[PDB]
């Protein structure tokens, strides 16, 4: 039961600003040189 | 306030190169140990219909590597999901199933799950949950049984487990 979210916990979380935030320069570097990085973000 | 992961996870990126190796493919991307954080990653990676073929997307935990070498692997199998008849929004729902499944722990086994695995080709797209123990039965039975009901598979998507062992 500790640490344990279903599907519907994790996701409601989706909509938390903390979740909101953008990632930080050098993982966006990161996901960028992997082209990985999410298009128009 | 973050709420907590019960473990750190590890996202991978694997890039089809004929020059690099295997293992040299795989690309750490970065580790989380929260369900902020994994949104915040997960809100601004491209989904696995959009990136390139032959690549590869993996989240392991314990710091567990997506390969054959790793210790945590070696004596271990997968549940392999080969998506026929899929879209690919059916895909990119799949997968991300799979990761709220492995991050919210939902598995009474949660131990056993070292990571999951999504590969993207041509002619098939499958998605694996690695095992710890491939000798577990009960733990991978559990596991595969708790899989099914959660992505609520058809019966023209397969679910096979395998030894990633060579072995006769």
């Amino acid at each position: 039961m500790l640490e344990r979210y279903s599907k519907v916990d994790l996701l409601a979380l989706r909509y938390s600003p903390l979740s909101q935030t953008p990632p930080g320069i050098e993982l966006e570097g990161r996901l960028r040189r992997m082209n990985i990085w999410r298009t128009g973000s | 306030m973050k709420h907590p992961l019960m473990n750190v996870w590890t996202l991978w990126y694997l890039e089809n190169d004929r020059s690099k190796s295997w293992e040299d493919m795989q690309n750490e991307i970065t580790s989380f140990d929260t369900v902020e954080d994994f949104w915040s990653l997960y809100n601004h990676i491209k989904p696995p219909s959009e990136i390139k073929l032959g690549s590869d997307y993996s989240l392991f935990k314990k710091n567990i590597r997506p390969m054959w070498e790793d210790a945590a692997n070696k004596q271990g199998g997968r549940w392999v999901i080969t998506l026929n008849k899929s879209s690919k929004t059916d895909l990119d729902n799949l997968w991300l199933d799979v990761l709220l499944c492995l991050i919210g722990e939902a598995f009474d086994h949660s131990d056993q799950i070292c990571g999951a695995v999504i590969n993207i080709r041509g002619k098939s797209n499958k998605i694996s949950i690695w095992t710890a123990d491939g000798n577990n039965e009960e733990a991978a039975l559990e596991i595969g049984h708790k899989l099914r009901d959660a992505l609520r598979l058809g019966r023209n998507n397969s679910l096979q487990y395998q030894l990633h062992k060579d072995t006769m």
